[PDB]
């Protein structure tokens, strides 16, 4: 009698093709805010879609902060 | 490289008899894994947790070795209370199930030992029977995620209704559809009806989320019906 | 058909070397990228772009691939096979299919319809860019309805689905905003005394409509039983009235109107 | 005055340590950067957010500064001086002027809410910048995007900045002005389309009696030359539209004299 | 170390008497620098080039070493033919002034030897007199750059008129401004007059680029002037 | 008898504090179109104004493709 909505753990990242080191780099710069208490990080489904968009714009260039062009992009819509 | 790799995918049952596997098969030991889980109703002070062994999505088709209850959960609106149902498989292979709570910290740990380990005959039996039934198991999956989508429409007509009192006609629509849900959960409807009801309730909440009052144009005082049919 | 001038797509002259090609593709791909550009037209042009630099990259393929059309006839494929490393090549445009040949996409497009066609719906021979397709839209359709027809989208293995969004073309005298029609009911003054009948035009056609006496301007009238059917019900049409003067008059009309124009002068 | 919550500005709790501060600043600075946000309000928010990061940098400066507000009173400055390297701290908020003090001025851009009357007249006015004092005048005939630049009356600094006071033309309730034409509805009864009478129309010039030609069909515009809306390039005329209404109060005599043309409309 | 650095900032004359330096002061030996300039009108084949020496903005007080002609500019709307003017202070120091026409190869390049190198007394004189005049020189620079704004307005009104046709009244206003420029550049008007004229021309070109024809609201067939004065 | 409109030569670069290596890199990646003919390059005023905004976003992070965060932004204007 527990609803399965919650958040997404560090397990689905491999299914989404997102390395843990990249998630660390995104977290320490503020691209997305996880839920630490009480164990590992946790994210919403569309929270994992933002660096999923971000890690597809890395396929040409450049460094880690492409989320800057993404925060504007979601603000562009 | 070590032996005793997990021969079962273990999780927790959810609404509609749907697994939420917290540790899949061919995973090593020891392993401490868990996630965030939520409640169903308002002020829900207790949660039932039923661990399951197997891979078929139906909880009914599964075998359950643990069915316990968790009281002491602080009364909070559904979705906000997050329950850490954490599975720990130690070096011996005991399934320490700890029901941690992020808010206060109530717990109810259960130990299920390795005496439930099934032999290669039964491992092949369950694997080849799930694979044998897979063609209808995907049909049951399309049934089950659609039933949980119906439950999601119910809980969106439940969360928002207590968060916003919309149109009384829209409220009557929501209540009639909720009665349809009550008559179609232990008397489940066919999938075409399920989709035509879930999308109907999606449109019902789309018109229920209208925002302001009845903006029938520029908001006139009153109207009248026109005698469209020929007269005189 | 004929080779599209990829030099025109990228923005480089005919004799541009590798440098201009790179400075062009790192510019347009930064603009037409599917991730940074959310537009239905973007994906096809992005495929054209990646195909364009699939063959414009290296001097050896510049000699081999980029002389296509510059020769008197299309030369046969060179011996030794092709080298297409690092690029997605399995969904190129018609030119490369003609030349050599080597998950269906959710091709998103538009269905330009007026109010009449959208209301009736029915069958229609829809038109994708280049390929064949024919699917129907159920009646009562509105904006934002996702017409996802399986096995009818972009070519692929397996084939993709379609994302056909209705674009309501505004009818010249029927202005629909949401589910309400702001069609003005032009009517002479005498209806605000006794209440007459006017052959109004609505989505149901020409219909005789009577109005209650003593109705001021700006009043809305709800059309129940004759509105706009749809998924959530029949949206009634809220036409607004408008009072006008008879343009053509008679000397009898002038003589009769004189004694009340005097009253208007007085009050 | 009292401390504005820099934690609430960034979005972290009171006890949040350095890394949460870093991951909140690097998101706000990525959103409220003036280059990525071309808005007047973004610059002050950017200044305040980097000011928040200035006193939240390292654990020793954390202890020295972020105890302000926590302490029973703002303590006296610590000995040995400070370290504000790599930070433009010369335009901090009023709080830092209160606490420590040491600070080309900015071209402060703001908006003047002006109705049709105030925009038409302009004149002397007391403009309202955030916190400080200023007063400048508007010339009559102002239009959208007017650059009201007053040297030495804007942002504070050496030299002091200028003003960019953009006029927001307030929508006058019954005056719908688009460009330089007023689409003001002129409601009038029908009989003016038989002889042509007068209507007490209200324009920017005030209440004026307006004549109309006979047999004027509804929806026609009438030019107002000589009494329109003057501006910088001339007197922008106002094209008000006519509209036919019905006399709301009718008499039995009106019915008696109206029956004849009612029958006429019944026939034609 | 090596010496004989260039002691002067050599450049070209521009429209209205404005200095455009091409080699600045203190340029090492050897050196070669250039920049592209443009044309003024339609169908122009003639190039007068007037090299000048100095630093102050005015031209009549500056010294010219060469006034030659490079011809053959294609008959073409203004601005496109990029006339390449290189000042080359070679390892000899001799100021080669080169004018290429990019289209066909029209070349007129005369040489201004190091004979124009001045003494220390005159360098000090020009530096100190420029600084002495500087307070009026920034005033005349506000004058001259505003005259260049008016000149750019003139060339803009010419280019637009030969490129697009507007309403006859706006065209008449632009032509009146053109005549004002004709009668107040050889006889320069004071600054505020020119500022009011340039902003007026900016307004005129703003209402000149309106696009389509005169749409007065909905664009009715005919309108009348209302007798706003009281009557009856 | 010539008008000072032209373009920007390789001397106007120093006024805006631009390193010529970054200029070459951004020409090579195609953010701005140069004028090679016939010797050095020639640019427009707003070309040095786009780069001016783009290099103010380098003061924090990150690498050379801030044009992606700018080409979108001008396309958002």
């Amino acid at each position: 009698m527990l609803a399965r909505s919650g958040w997404l753990s560090l397990e689905a990242l491999s299914e989404y093709g997102l390395s843990l080191a990249a998630v660390r780099a995104y977290v320490e710069i503020g691209f997305v805010e996880p839920l630490e208490v009480g164990g590992a990080w946790y994210f919403r489904e569309e929270d994992l879609l933002r660096m999923a968009k971000a890690e597809r714009i890395r396929k040409d260039l450049g460094a880690n902060l492409i989320g800057a062009a993404l925060v504007v992009e979601i603000l562009e819509r | 490289v070590l032996l005793d790799v997990t021969p079962l995918s273990l999780g927790v049952e959810t609404k509609g008899g749907v697994m939420t596997v917290l540790i899949p098969r061919n995973t090593t030991i020891p392993t401490r894994k868990c996630e965030i889980f939520t409640t169903a109703e308002h002020n829900q002070t207790a949660v039932e947790i039923h661990v399951l062994q197997g891979e078929r999505p139906m909880a009914q088709d599964n075998k359950s070795l643990g069915r316990f209850r968790l009281e002491g959960i602080p009364p909070m609106p559904a979705g906000v209370p997050q329950i850490e149902v954490c599975f720990d498989i130690d070096a011996n292979g005991i399934l320490h199930v700890t029901a941690k709570e992020r808010s206060t910290g109530r717990e109810a740990s259960i130990t299920i030992q390795n005496t439930t380990t099934l032999s290669e005959e039964e491992i092949q039996r369950i694997i080849e029977e799930a694979k044998r039934h897979a063609e209808e198991d995907r049909r049951r999956r399309e049934h089950a995620e659609l039933k949980n989508a119906l439950d999601s429409a119910r809980v969106q007509a439940e969360r928002v209704l207590q968060e916003r009192q919309g149109a009384p006609e829209a409220r009557a629509r929501l209540e009639a559809a909720i009665g349809k849900a009550k008559e179609l959960v232990e008397r489940d409807a066919p999938d075409p009806e399920l989709k035509a009801a879930t999308e109907e309730l999606l449109k019902a909440v789309e018109e229920y989320e209208k925002g302001a009052q009845a903006a029938s144009g520029k908001g006139p005082d009153d109207v009248i019906d026109a005698d469209y049919k020929p007269a005189d | 058909a004929a080779k599209k001038d990829y030099y025109a797509i990228l923005g480089v002259p005919r004799n541009a070397t590798q440098e201009e090609i790179k400075r062009a593709y790192k510019r347009l791909a930064r603009q037409y990228h599917p991730d940074v550009n959310k537009s239905p037209e973007a994906e096809e042009k992005f495929k054209e772009i990646n195909e364009a630099y699939a063959v414009l990259s290296d001097p050896e393929k510049r000699r081999i691939y980029d002389t296509y059309g510059t020769t008197e006839a299309p030369p046969p494929p060179p011996p030794g096979g092709y080298d297409f490393s690092g690029f997605d090549v399995e969904d190129f445009s018609e030119f490369f299919q003609e030349l050599f040949g080597p998950k269906g996409r959710d091709l998103r497009a538009e269905l330009p319809l007026t109010l009449e066609e959208a209301f009736h719906g029915g069958e229609r021979v829809v038109e994708v860019a280049g390929r064949r397709v024919s699917v129907r839209i159920p009646p009562g359709v509105r904006e934002g309805s996702v017409i996802r027809v399986p096995g009818m989208g972009g070519q692929g293995n397996p084939p993709g689905d379609l994302l056909l969004v209705v674009r309501l073309l505004p009818h010249p005298v029927f202005r629909l905003e949401g589910q309400d029609l702001y069609a003005t009911l032009d009517v002479p003054a005498p209806i605000a005394v006794v209440g007459g009948k006017v052959r109004a035009m609505t989505l149901e056609g020409p219909v005789e409509v009577a109005v209650p006496p003593r109705t001021q301007a700006g009043r809305k009238l709800r059309l129940k039983g004759k509105g706009f059917p749809g998924p959530a019900g029949r949206g009634d049409l809220y036409l607004e009235v408008r009072i006008t003067i008879p343009e053509r008059l008679t000397p009898e009309e002038e003589a009769l109107w004189k004694k009340l124009a005097e009253a208007y002068y007085a009050r």
